[PDB]
């Protein structure tokens, strides 16, 4: 059985659904299914709201992840509104992911729990940089965002590889301001979040004219200073 | 640039990168850390063009492996 | 940074590109130009849109104008 409770929410994307209905001006079916995570070609394995944009006959997705091989070349995402890129967050002296620290673990930074997600955007781009980053974060995955958090408020969690913005968003609210972002999300990746459309879709010009004039009439330092509330 | 470099004028609005740039060459040019239109510029095509997906799936590709960043970081992050 | 995305796309594909410098130095804009009433960019977009350019290479502020 099924619980089909019609509960509210509000946040980003709630925020991106609004302005999308009121400025285009088209009615949609939002629902919220208990699903996996993100999907990619492993194995030809989709799950996750990624694996259900991947088909067709899907209209779009409020959820705007990070822009990777499959996820471009199945699907045609729109403008990436932003521009936050992959980075690393320790929770001083080291140099983001040039460090010569995580080539040679062995004398330096010796092997920790250095995991992401599991089946995260992070690790198929570290699979196709770098085999044995790869292999040391398969080893040592962690546990969910939510656990992560908790690990870097205490201190046993050494890195945390996300993208800029999630970092940004964690760091606007802690409990102290502990863990700071070596190095911006722009000399790694460089990667954005784009709106999960589908292949050759009529929306999708509607869609991103809609998202080149919400950032692109003045309105983005007050997005900017809306969402982003880091005070540390 | 000129201008504002020889005392001719107040202040100069442009890119990002490229008033980083003169920055970190001309050390009397201190540009101010706000930020602001945070959006990446994409390259320019046609309206019909046949290969409008393809260089933009090129450039993914280039963007997703570690060239096009140490590319810029050795030409355009040129620190003194 | 330019020449060396050129020759990683010219060796990704297998297009022939040409490297050339535009005649005027600036973008142009969207207001009326002096050209048959014609509201339209007027410099290398507008080139573009002549048949003159096929690429701009040059990182243009994405909008809906």
């Amino acid at each position: 059985e099924g619980m089909n409770v019609k509960k509210c929410c509000k946040g980003f994307c709630i925020d991106i659904l609004k302005k999308l209905s009121r400025t285009v001006k088209f009615t949609y079916d939002l629902y919220l299914v208990t699903n996996g995570k993100h999907g990619k070609k492993v194995n030809n394995v989709w799950n996750g709201m990624i694996g259900e944009v991947v088909y067709q006959r899907a209209v779009m997705a409020v959820g705007s992840l990070t822009i990777n091989e499959e996820r471009s070349e199945v699907v045609d995402f729109s403008v990436p509104f932003v521009e936050t890129g992959i980075s690393v967050m320790v929770s001083d002296q080291v140099t983001g992911l040039s460090d010569k620290k995580f080539q040679r673990p062995h004398d330096y930074s010796p092997p920790f729990r250095f995991g992401t997600v599991p089946n995260g955007s992070t690790e198929r781009n570290i699979r196709n940089n770098y085999p044995y980053m790869h292999q040391y974060m398969t080893r040592f995955n962690q546990r969910g965002v939510e656990d992560a958090l908790v690990s870097l408020k205490t201190g046993k969690l050494d890195a945390f590889i996300y993208d800029a913005a999630v970092l940004n968003y964690k760091a606007g609210r802690d409990e102290g301001c502990k863990l700071v972002t070596i190095g911006s999300g722009y000399i790694f990746a460089s990667t954005g979040y784009g709106i999960a459309l589908q292949k050759g879709s009529p929306w999708k010009r509607q869609i991103d004219l809609a998202l080149l004039q919400f950032v692109g009439d003045g309105e983005m330092e007050e997005l900017e200073t809306l969402w982003l509330t880091g005070i540390c | 640039i000129q201008a504002v470099r020889d005392n001719k004028l107040h202040a100069f609005i442009w890119d990002s990168a490229v008033l980083e740039f003169e920055a970190s060459q001309k050390c009397d040019l201190v540009t101010t850390g706000e930020l602001f239109f945070r959006s990446g510029f994409g390259i320019g095509m046609r309206k019909d063009s046949p290969w409008k997906q393809n260089v933009s799936l090129s450039i993914l590709k280039s963007h997703e492996n570690g060239f096009m960043e140490d590319l810029d970081k050795t030409w355009v992050r040129y620190q003194e | 940074f330019c020449i060396d995305l050129l020759i990683k796309l010219a060796r990704t594909m297998n297009f022939t590109y040409e490297v050339h410098l535009v005649a005027d130095g600036k973008f142009g804009t969207q207001e009326r130009v002096n050209n048959s009433n014609k509201k339209e960019w007027n410099g290398m977009m507008g080139e573009l849109l002549s048949g003159q350019a096929d690429m701009i290479v040059a990182p243009l502020t994405i909008n809906n104008e």
